[PDB]
């Protein structure tokens, strides 16, 4: 789970919804019955799959945690300081404005 | 710190207003004329008037002609697509040359479109199903500066459900695409428990609903496979429609079609823009007979972008073709079509100017007589041997601490390492088939 | 509409001619070869006919001679409503696909069929849109108001629709169509429009269908989508009979009629011996598009086979096909083509200039003219003046090579350049 | 720590055996002689340690049984762990279900790899008293477990899904279990009183966590939503180059950010001397980019003919990338060469060798090729475990060499008796008579 | 009581650390060749050499193939041992490398041993044991379960920890039943009820086992085997009953696909994890290909470069060619169509053709192995037409002698029953002449 | 499972000799029983010039069928 959470970031830009049904066959219209189509539906609902995971990782690109240190120019730069201070056993004050 | 890779020394044409090249500028030397042409082509591209232009640059070996290729796309800009590429790629197993060829055609087009997405976002407070059918769910989506209830696809309500989500989880879905992503649990009920895995994220700044305008660039391929094949979605359908056909296939003509009336419909409207691209096709002499023959027709077509293409060598049989030979092994019913553009060797003072911009970009001090050195070699066996040889001679003048390159180091590189003529000299006298 | 910046073919449209198939010296874009437009109205004129289908006519003549202008210039002239395919040679070798299959799919794809069918609708702006729950003492009332320009009134709901205008979010005033017998909603846009007239009123709906899409629907669970994907896959032979089978009761019960299309290959000297004996065959069907085929070589050896053969095609399907053949062109039409080329791109040419030009293609070519006209114009903005001068041309001629200089350059300096044997030189010295 | 390990050709050679100055010792990290190519391979190795630079191609060459791919070997070896290196045959990229242009850029792209590390908080003590509050028919349950350490002990309350994670493996007051807050992963360290002390110091420690994870695997993972699979069943066809070119910038931003680190590795591609012009000519374009590993070749052949062309070119490889390639040659060893060498397989192989059979073992490794010396004395130190002594003698040298045939010697049995083998056109002699 | 071309080799026919016999297990002649095959079953008993490849090169129908089948018998059922065929590594489905790979993993073995306390018996009764509990409380508080166990011979009760309590509810067991538990590792597991209740009801449609045997105690030690390539398709290929790609492997065709390194990897790590402990037990095995001449070039390369690893077990390979081209190369010539790099990387072992007395002693025993019965003259005449026109022919003949005996109800041939044979039935040369001498395309 | 197929496109595949056995068996049975009537019909090729020599072979085998 860590890996894939860390390493899926592509997400397929174009995309067209509403063909996901019709590629299955299954909508509102189509030449199979509609109970046929609503225990279809019914048994895609209650099947479960081990890769809802990577599905929701690619379909949407969460914007995550870590990169609240990564965007900002200042903080690139201040945890290293930081890290060293607390090596060498040194408090520090922040002020800002 | 910087990693170079027999580029990345060259930033553009370098050339004036006028279309005049420096004789220096830009990490080139000479190739005025081929420059000049570079700048020309270059300026036809950004005037978007007419497409399905084709030029060929014919030279030697170690030339530039990659150089210029790669300098023509760095001008363009990130903005225009660029699609490099190399003459055997065309040939895959999963599906046949004539559709990779068509494909890379319509990857090189690009297209700007703007699109504004509703979001909403905040703390569940209730799940209500409204129950043969799947129901919809009624959510209590609630923020820290507002609160609404929302009516859901029981599509989007798989999704959620499959997350895993309770009461008092903060919770992300989007309008648009119904993609569905909890954050984690809201920061009110951290006390809750002294051990718990589920991490706790504070409530969401601002209201419920949120709009916002984006102007994402898709390319014309790109949406074309969009509706060629389904893509990624949260829910089980997703998964068994993009599941069923994995391989990819060739895209009739009647979709593309299509596709063009939409995106001219599109254009209409003023949302989106049109940006063509240049396509570059390398090592052009390893196609076949039958992909030139179908790139004739291919170059016809109305909306077939600009491609280049290059070559190094002289008369030769076009291959699958017996006997056919035409210079570059190009047929030549399609180098009518094509517009060529001549390069040239360098000199011994072009050869010592590149050594010198090449230890430049590589941070390394060569004295001026292993600069000569380097030079004559490059004049005695070939350009190229230089280049390799320069970073071993930095790490011999690391080895023995000094900081610049001297006779000696070189000398050693040269010992160390053979080029191709006197590879071919021992393989000419040598016991087994050295 | 049609997005489309610039193509070798986008001047010449409608080929041109007149009311006794005689071409006209200069008509819509087309310069010269007399006989060969009169022979293509000829063919124009048997296609739009519809009589006779499954003859062959083969196009003929030397590179850059007319000849996919022709093609062109007769698709155009056909118009649209008329099924046209233009296929390379070289795009019925499919990996996944049988040549055999690939070339009958080709086939069927030029034939159109058209069926008309009538259906009773009813449109306008809504006004009022009111839905009940279920009671002892109805199941479902629901009652709607559509106003026209010429009317309103209310109509009521037998519990389907109810649910149909449920499933979709409705709003009054905004513009929709519903249809009756489909029992579908169709929403035209807010009141932006206008009504007309008559809520319900009398029309039909005309489909154009090839017979591929036919036998593409019929073969699959959900064939259509195979329509776009391209995975068809070898449809059996028992569906194309029973399609045709049906298609002739269509016919004679007057529900649908034919479209006997173009069907345009080119460069058929390349196809392989395989396609040209299954064409021998497809061409002497009942249903059989015109077909029409260009090859730019002559007495050459056909692919499959070692013997040569004329023309680079099988003797018995030259017998099977008829040969028009294009001449090459002149100094005053290719003068004329540069100019009609010249006013397409928006191009400003001096007198002189457009000489030198002339000169120039009939010296080497007439398509590195029709290249060198727009690279032209890029020095001609680099030097701020929109016209075209003498000096311009010359600095493109120079800049830009031609096959002739190349190849000469080559054979001065073939030292410097890869040899077919892989040998080279890189180093200058010695 | 150590992975299935077999006495193997090159099990001996670990490590170049170079100085500082990068001059190589004449015996040492069993490697033996070849001092300009083993100080050229140390060069290579600093090079590709320096990671400052990419697509440098680099073919040895020389005749059969030198050392190149022994020299490859010692390269690998000292490269260390860490660097990716990847080692392929020449005929291992002609799939039938993958291009052979994507087997090359798979190729290609294994040889990168890319670190991230974070920080995970860790607990770790010793359990003292678990309690589980649980409703039969009921539903929502409780717990409470108390941890201790040797400085510290409390009393900690379970969440909902942390009563699942200790009941799902048994856990009790003996256990000495560590746990990750974030990851929620339940590690037995071991088991106390019912061997292990209990742990020190702080109960709840913080400690980073690297992730190593080659790029090849990034384009896999993003090609396809079902793709994870095919990272171990390989089943992947065709992987789209929009998504290599999105992974590339990915990678670009990411170094330029210093959220992770690339790290150059070495491709290694074995009897490079067959393959096809499509694969050299993909080659020629493949090493001007920037994230091209540094590549070794290695080729036996003389001037041949490479394969998909008619005509023969030197080394065989076309010259286009001899230009842009640098060789390295390797010569033939001396008797004294070949006696070390000898001595030290037999050392890895714990073989005891006689003085004379040891000379008359290098003589004949002399003589024949060394890899025949090399394979007899195996056989050999066999053949004396039948006499119930641990030392190999000439007679048991000799009895070997003449049990089993040389490739001379068996080619003049053949050729005196060519009736009885097949002949090329097919015609074989079977009657004695 | 089937034979075919074989059966009658029983091992290598050798003596304690000594030259071979002249006739044992079934070989007669080629003493040299079958000590050097001993040596090589010294070799891989030794279980410490790697990629270690020999290869014997002769005449047709010079006991080739026989030496192979005599080493794998000689190494024994449990060493694994993979025949191969020159046309087996050309597979449609997949690349002929990962094919060799696939055989080359294959070859390699691996034994589990694993031992077990069971506790077994028929349920006597289950009976809680209550007592105080540590934290003050109204509720009841169980410190032990009681269970008893019968057996055939033998009863016992065994009092167990209480966490025992959702085993034994899970299982549904609950008197007069047979059950299995384990000692350290816990659970209960139920095997069926005793066979004491069958008749307690006029159907049932739940079995009834018989008591277990012996004490309620038992210590069995358990041994299984299973190859590497088990391993890696058993990791690579998904398993379950409904998850999604469960029936994806459904609705499809499982077909060969080429398996990444870094499962192998992976399964090596694990593999060698497990053998650290003693639990495990890697056994090398012997790999054999036939008309190895007829492999490409291309996977005589990757042969060469696999031989190097050090997981690559034993190979052995035949040919039956000389002074040939290798396929795949117009140009080259090496001998029996071996390349000369990859020569040099084995051992050739020779072997000879038989003589006169060598051919009718094999085709006396090969008629002893077929249960049949030849006279002296009739078996000279035999032997002299095998050294006429080959041994193999002489071998075939043999059935139909019998045959024909049979018809004429005879038990042993007679000169006769050989010559109606001979006339019946043709060799290769007599059919090559006959085509020489007709015209009529035959 | 079903409908999935039903989704997947119909491949050709070299159906057994053995269902062909059991169709020829049943259709055997039923015009015995005279409800069904069978009636041989005629293949016709066209340029079989172009066949391949493996074709042609097996040819031979399939003209003596039953
Ligand atoms: N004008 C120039 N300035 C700098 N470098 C050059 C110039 N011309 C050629 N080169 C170098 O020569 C090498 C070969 O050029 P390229 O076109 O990439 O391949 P080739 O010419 O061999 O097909 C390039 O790596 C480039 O760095
Ligand atoms: N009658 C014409 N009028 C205008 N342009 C023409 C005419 N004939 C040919 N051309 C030009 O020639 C090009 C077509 O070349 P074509 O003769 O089809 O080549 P090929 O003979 O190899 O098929 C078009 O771009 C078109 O501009
Ligand atoms: N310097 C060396 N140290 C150890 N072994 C060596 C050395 N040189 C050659 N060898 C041995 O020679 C054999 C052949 O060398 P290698 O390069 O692996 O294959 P080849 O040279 O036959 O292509 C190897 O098994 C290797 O053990
Ligand atoms: N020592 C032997 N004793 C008995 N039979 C033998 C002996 N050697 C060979 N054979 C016979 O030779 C046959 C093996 O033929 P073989 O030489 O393997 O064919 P190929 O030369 O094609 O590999 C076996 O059927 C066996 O009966
Ligand atoms: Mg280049
Ligand atoms: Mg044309
Ligand atoms: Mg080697
Ligand atoms: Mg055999």
């Amino acid at each position: 789970r860590k890996i894939i959470d860390t390493f899926a970031v592509l997400t397929p830009s174009a995309v067209s919804l509403d063909m996901r049904k019709l590629a299955l066959g299954l909508n509102d219209d189509s030449s199979v019955g509609e109970n046929t189509r609503l225990k279809v539906m019914q048994n895609c609902f209650e099947v479960s799959n081990p890769l809802h995971q990577l599905q929701t990782k690619l379909t949407i690109a969460f914007p995550d945690k870590s990169l609240l240190q990564y965007d900002c120019g200042k903080l690139q730069k201040l945890a290293i300081l930081l890290q060293q201070l607390k090596d060498n056993g040194h408090r520090a004050l922040i002020f800002t404005q | 710190v910087t990693r170079t890779a027999a580029h990345t020394h060259i930033k553009g044409l370098g050339l004036d207003e006028s279309g005049v090249a420096k004789r220096v500028e830009g990490g080139f030397v000479g190739q005025i004329e081929a420059r000049e042409a570079c700048g020309v082509i270059v300026d036809l591209i950004k005037a978007k008037k007419m497409s399905g232009r084709a030029i060929l640059l014919a030279g030697g070996p170690s030339t530039g002609k990659t150089a210029l290729a790669l300098a023509i796309s760095q001008e363009l800009g990130p903005k225009v697509p660029f699609c490099p590429l190399v003459g055997s790629e065309l040939y895959s197993v999963e599906v046949k040359k004539t559709e990779t060829l068509m494909e890379n055609f319509r990857r090189a087009i690009g297209l700007r479109i703007k699109e504004t997405k509703e979001v909403y976002e905040g703390e569940v407070t209730e799940l209500t199903p409204e129950d043969k059918t799947i129901s919809h769910v009624i959510v209590g989506l609630k923020s820290a500066k507002g609160t609404k209830t929302l009516r859901l696809d029981p599509t989007i309500y798989e999704s959620i459900q499959r997350e895993k989500v309770s009461i008092g989880d903060v919770i992300y879905i989007e309008a648009n695409t119904g993609a569905v992503k909890r954050v984690g649990r809201s920061d009110a009920y951290a006390t809750e428990f002294d051990l718990e895995t589920e991490e706790y994220v504070p409530l969401p700044k601002g209201e419920v609903h949120k709009k916002k305008e984006i102007v994402q660039d898709v390319t014309l391929h790109d949406l074309d496979v969009a509706n060629a094949r389904p893509q990624g979605g949260q829910d089980v359908i997703s998964m068994m429609g993009q599941l069923l056909k994995p391989k990819k296939t060739e895209i009739t003509e009647k979709l593309r079609q299509e596709v063009n009336k939409v995106v001219a419909k599109y254009i209409d409207q003023g949302v989106a823009e049109l940006i063509p691209g240049v396509l570059f096709i390398d090592e052009v002499n390893m196609l076949d007979i039958e992909i030139f023959t179908y790139l004739n027709k291919a170059l016809e077509s109305n909306i077939a972008p600009v491609v280049v293409l290059a070559s190094n060598r002289g008369m030769t049989t076009v291959r699958g073709t017996e006997d056919v030979i035409s210079p570059h092994g190009v047929p030549p019913d399609l180098i009518d079509r094509l517009l060529i553009v001549r390069t040239l060797p360098y000199d011994k003072d072009e050869i010592r100017t590149i050594i010198e911009r090449r230890a430049t970009v590589e941070r390394l001090q060569v004295e001026s007589s292993a600069l000569d050195l380097l030079a004559t070699m490059g004049t005695e066996t070939s350009l190229r041997y230089a280049l390799q040889l320069l970073a071993p001679c930095g790490i011999l003048a690391q080895t023995s601490n000094r900081k610049e390159i001297v006779v000696n180091d070189v000398n050693e590189a040269k010992l160390l390492f053979l080029d191709a003529k006197r590879s071919t000299k021992i393989l000419e006298t040598s016991a087994n088939y050295l | 509409k049609s997005l489309s910046l610039i193509a070798a073919h986008s001047h010449i449209t409608g080929l041109g001619l007149d009311e006794n198939l005689q071409p006209r010296p200069t008509s819509e874009g087309m310069v010269g070869q007399l006989q060969a437009r009169r022979a293509a109205g000829v063919i124009l004129k048997m296609v739009q006919n519809g009589t006779i289908a499954g003859r062959a006519v083969l196009v003929a003549g030397p590179p850059s001679t007319g000849k996919t202008a022709l093609a062109m210039g007769v698709s155009q002239s056909l118009g649209k409503d008329v099924p046209f395919t233009a296929i390379a040679g070289s795009e019925i070798f499919s990996l996944e696909l049988s040549k055999t299959e690939a070339l009958t799919q080709a086939f069927r794809k030029s034939i159109g069929i058209k069926i008309k069918e009538e259906t009773e609708l009813i449109e306008g702006e809504v006004v009022e849109i009111q839905i009940d729950r279920s009671i002892t003492g109805g199941h479902k009332q629901g009652k709607l108001t559509i106003k026209t320009t010429d009317m309103e009134t209310i109509y009521e709901l037998g519990n389907k629709m109810i649910d149909g205008l449920t499933k979709e979010k409705v709003l009054a005033g905004d513009v929709i169509s519903i249809d009756k017998a489909s029992g579908k909603i169709t929403k035209l846009g807010r009141s932006v429009q206008c009504p007309e007239g008559e809520l319900q009123k009398r029309k039909t709906v005309v489909h154009t269908v090839s017979l591929h899409e036919i036998d593409v629907i019929n073969s699959r669970t959900q064939g259509f989508l195979a329509l776009f994907t391209g995975d068809t896959g070898e449809i059996r032979s028992e569906v194309r009979d029973q399609i045709n089978t049906k298609v002739a009761e269509w016919k004679e019960e007057g529900k649908a009629e034919i479209v006997p299309g173009v069907l345009f290959i080119d460069e058929v000297h390349m196809l392989d011996i395989e396609c040209f004996s299954f064409i021998n065959r497809a061409l002497e069907d009942e249903f059989a598009p015109i077909v029409m085929m260009a090859t730019n070589r002559g007495v050459s050896k056909t692919r499959g086979t070692n013997y040569k053969s004329p023309h680079g095609l099988p003797l018995d399907l030259l017998d099977r096909s008829i040969i028009i053949t294009t001449k090459s062109y002149n100094e005053q039409e290719i003068k004329t083509i540069l100019s009609i080329r010249a006013q397409e791109e928006e191009v400003e040419l001096s007198s002189d200039a457009l000489d030198l030009l002339t000169k120039t293609g009939v010296e080497t070519s007439l398509r590195y003219s029709s290249n060198l006209i727009s690279v032209a114009q890029q020095i001609a903005m680099k030097r701020k003046n929109n016209t075209v001068e003498v000096e311009d041309v010359k600095r493109a001629y120079l800049l830009f090579l031609d096959s002739a200089r190349s190849v000469k350059y080559v054979q001065e300096n073939e030292s410097q350049y890869i040899d077919d044997q892989g040998n080279v030189q890189i180093s200058i010295a010695k």
